[PDB]
């Protein structure tokens, strides 16, 4: 339905690189699990969703909110969502509203931790 | 019998005679030391074991040697043990071990990686888990009193020498980040500056040409960037080119480890440069030196770079050493064109880092 | 077989450190009793023999003493600490059981995009 399962390792990788929603749903639910044995503060995983564009400005801004702040400058306006910061073994959730996907834009998911949106990044989209 | 064997003894040479060559030894990186010569005459005096990829720096006091290592009970198996020790300088003796937590840095020896306040009350240095923090060792207290986690995603560390207890480090952001630490060695307060140059487009060395307000850095296509923290905040410029035409033509560019160095009297900058560059040759032994000026931004001398990949400046004395790994070159900088003195062979198997005893 | 125990060899164009691939590995596995290393530095490197870019990822196998063999220190698209894991200055085996390094694998990912 309106649910997705994402995982992420000690190796820095994620389990699926392009999130589909279904037009159907309202409100979409992302959930995410640190498959790895490394603690947040070493290795730690985030889902933060932006415009393709807003990506790397974002992560930046993200990196100087620090950890407090799940490594997501506060208020940010250009967070569609984002997850908390887990640690190995650890999971988080988010839910957000669906009525907001600038048509024609492309959306993308990936890690504020300092200098993993490299390869934690994926494609998250609306419809099929 | 007449002749006893004796221990207990100091270095021969006075303190001002004295280098330190870091000595990797990355064939078989767990014997990793520091070997202790004499510039005037290249005479060995002695040296200090720092088991596995250690680091070093002399006190400035000129009192100790501080050395950063670490062990395992069965060095490849066994509990980890990461640690700053403290040395006696004359005696070359261990005096003092002091606990940090197990992620030092581990990495090839740049200088911003292991350094110290100018007051010389806390040891700064480098910590890696692979995310990145800043660690601070209260020197008197012989502890590991902070750990600076809002330099997270920074690199390195560069010590202002017009002030205490500060320091800088570089961002992923492109800027820098000043870390202001209390009596305690705690922080005290920090501020970001703006962007300096383009992570993507003209990554910088992290090795500065240091000034005592303001601080230099050459970029892998030959640009030099600046940031002045003579004020409260620290003020960003650049780039300025350190090639003409020419030398674009024949595609020079900096290449090395500890790369670069000021003589603060002059403003003369030194770096080491090498022709043909194209991505991957930034670590390119010298083909040449070139002096620059740093006020007038205009080149004053070239010479022979001898292979060279680091180097180091004393600032009272006007000399400046180069290092090709293994052997370590002496030169008279108190005018514009640096003048060999002596080349000392054999200092070193795999050392990219040598220092001057404070004086 | 020899062309991958060549420094050289287009996919080693980031490593420094030993090829694994001639201290009794492959490279993709480590020698006999050297652990992988979860986290690594990555490079993008092109392969001159079908012309196009691929990344690759350069992790360490550790709990043993230097191999000594087939040393290389190659620096296409290697970048400084700011740009983390794009350095291979440092030592890749850093969060291991045991971070004593001997050598360094080259793992193809994929295309470089
Ligand atoms: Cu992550």
């Amino acid at each position: 339905a309106c649910d997705v399962s994402i995982e992420g390792n000690d190796s820095m990788q994620f389990n699926t690189k392009s999130i589909v929603v279904d037009k159907t749903c309202k409100e979409f639910t992302i959930n995410l699990k640190h498959t790895g044995k490394l603690p947040k503060a070493a290795m730690g995983h985030n889902v933060v969703v932006s415009k393709k564009s807003d990506e790397s400005a974002v992560a930046t801004d993200g990196m100087k909110a620090g950890l407090n702040n799940d490594y997501v400058k506060a208020g940010d306006e250009r967070v569609i969502a984002h997850t908390s910061v887990i640690g190995g073994g650890e999971t988080d959730s988010v839910t957000f509203d669906v009525s907001k996907l600038k048509e024609g834009e492309d959306y993308a998911f990936f890690c504020s931790f300092p200098g993993h949106w490299s390869i934690m990044k994926g494609t998250i989209e609306l419809g099929s | 019998p007449r002749e006893v064997l004796t221990g207990g003894h100091s270095v021969s040479a006075p303190q001002e005679n004295r280098i330190y060559v870091m000595d990797s030894v990355f064939m078989h990186l767990t014997e990793s030391r520091v070997h202790v010569y004499d510039y005037t005459n290249g005479k060995f005096l002695g040296m200090v074991p720092t088991a596995f990829n250690g680091h070093v720096q002399v006190s400035n006091d000129g009192k100790k040697i501080y050395t950063m290592t670490t062990y395992h009970e069965r060095i490849t198996r066994g509990k980890r043990s990461d640690v700053v020790e403290v040395w006696d300088a004359d005696k070359l003796t261990f005096e003092k071990e002091i606990s940090l937590p197990p992620k030092r840095v581990q990495g090839l020896n740049y200088d911003g990686l292991f350094r110290q306040t100018t007051d010389g009350k806390f040891i700064v240095l480098q910590n890696a888990s692979p995310a990145t923090s800043i660690g601070i060792v209260d020197v008197a207290k012989g502890d590991y009193v902070e750990d600076v986690t809002a330099a997270a995603g920074c690199w390195s560390v560069i010590p202002q020498p017009n002030r205490p207890r500060s320091f800088m480090t570089i961002c992923g952001d492109g800027g820098l980040l000043t870390i202001n630490l209390g009596e305690d060695g705690k922080v005290a307060s920090q501020s970001r500056s703006k962007q300096m140059f383009s992570v993507k487009d003209d990554p910088i060395f992290i090795a500065p040409a240091l000034d005592k307000d303001k601080a230099h850095f050459v970029s892998y296509y030959g640009n030099v960037y600046s940031a002045d923290f003579s004020g409260d905040e620290v003020k960003v410029d650049g780039p300025w080119s350190l090639l003409n035409d020419e030398d674009k033509a024949k595609n020079w560019v900096p290449g090395g480890y500890n790369l670069v160095g000021l003589h603060r009297a002059s403003g003369r900058m030194y770096v080491f440069m090498h022709p043909d560059g194209k991505e991957g040759t930034h670590k390119f032994p010298a083909a040449e030196i070139w002096v620059m000026d740093t006020k007038t931004k205009q080149r004053v001398a070239r010479i022979p770079g001898r292979d060279a990949l680091s180097m180091t400046i004393d600032q009272q004395r006007n000399l400046m050493l180069t290092l090709d790994g293994g052997n370590v070159n002496v030169y008279d900088i108190s005018q514009p064109e640096p003048k060999l003195l002596r080349t000392i062979e054999g200092a070193a198997e795999a050392s990219l880092q040598v220092q001057f005893h404070p004086v | 077989e020899d062309e991958v125990n060549s420094c050289d060899y287009w996919r080693h164009c980031a490593v420094d450190g030993f090829l694994c691939s001639c201290c009794g590995g492959t490279t993709t596995t480590c020698p006999p009793g050297s652990t992988p290393s979860p986290i690594s530095w990555i490079g993008t490197c092109h392969n001159p023999h079908d012309g196009k870019d691929y990344l690759i990822s350069y992790h360490d196998c550790c709990g043993k003493t230097a191999c000594g063999r087939c040393q290389c220190n190659t620096q296409t698209r290697e970048r400084p600490g700011y740009e983390f894991f794009l350095h291979n200055d440092v030592n890749w085996c850093m969060a291991n059981e045991n971070s004593t390094f001997h050598c360094t694998t080259s793992v193809l990912v994929g295309l470089a995009k």
